């Protein structure tokens, strides 16, 4: 499915990224952007083997498990087909996984170049949220 | 707290070898990366090779290309720098290097060997190679 902005930024606040972790909604929305332009069947071959996976292009070798590469970590511990879905839900809960202890937004290079610092809550205006 | 200690190195006449190791103590998940910068006589820190601990690609300086090997062992947390054919111009105090960030997406840890080691958090407190002419 490839999410309209505002279709993309009211489901993530119903599951809970508004603010998650003191990153405001818009964020998450822009990183989404940068990474998937808001399909959740964005996927990327990395050479090594690992995928990155849905709308915030979450790899494999260390978050979700494919099968394709023997011995990684599946930190979210869900297959990785979950963050192609039309529904959302594996994806934000393991993006909310990722975003713990001293691993900020950072995590995503994406986010840090072209929305951090930026002005992120014009993703979300003119949103019915 | 991150802690890297590495060992080897030392004095060799060019066209010799060394083999320089390093370990990390204190991650729990992790590193993302490891890698190896050296720092010559009054010259600013440069990059020497890099690797993903998950999935192992590796990334070298083009000085080092087809004279060094890095390889990691990522179960034990533990990078290695084979060092063949060393020339009086690789003399230099080395760095083992470690990103702790465990990245969304693909991250390759080639990025900060050129980017003055960008993204690399944890230092060791370097390690002297001497090269003879
Ligand atoms: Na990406
Ligand atoms: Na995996
Ligand atoms: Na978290
Ligand atoms: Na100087
Ligand atoms: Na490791
Ligand atoms: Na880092």
């Amino acid at each position: 499915k490839v999410f309209g902005r505002c279709e993309l930024a009211a489901a993530m606040k119903r599951h809970g990224l508004d603010n998650y972790r003191g990153y405001s909604l818009g964020n998450w929305v822009c990183a989404a952007k940068f990474e998937s332009n808001f399909n959740t069947q964005a996927t990327n071959r990395n050479t090594d083997g690992s995928t990155d996976y849905g709308i915030l292009q979450i790899n494999s070798r260390w978050w979700c498990n494919d099968g394709r590469t023997p011995g990684s970590r599946n930190l979210c511990n869900i297959p990785c087909s979950a963050l192609l879905s039309s529904d959302i839900t594996a994806s934000v809960n393991c993006a909310k996984k990722i975003v713990s202890d001293g691993n900020g937004m950072n995590a995503w290079v994406a986010w840090r170049n072209r929305c951090k610092g930026t002005d992120v809550q014009a993703w979300i205006r003119g949103c019915r949220l | 707290d991150v802690q890297l200690q590495a060992s080897g190195g030392g004095s060799v006449q060019a066209g010799g070898s060394l083999r320089l190791s390093c370990a990390a103590s204190g991650y729990t998940i992790g590193p993302y990366c490891m890698g190896w910068f050296r720092q010559a006589p009054g010259k600013e820190r440069e990059g020497v090779a890099a690797i993903n601990m998950g999935g192992g690609i590796t990334y070298y300086a083009d000085s080092v290309k087809g004279r060094f090997t890095i390889s990691q062992d990522n179960a034990k947390n533990t990078v290695y720098l084979l060092m063949n054919s060393l020339e009086p111009e690789d003399t230099a105090i080395y760095y083992c290097a470690a990103d702790s960030t465990i990245y969304a997406s693909y991250y390759e840890c080639g990025h900060g060997l050129s980017t003055g080691g960008y993204g690399y958090d944890s230092w060791g407190q370097g390690t002297q190679v001497t090269v003879s002419s």
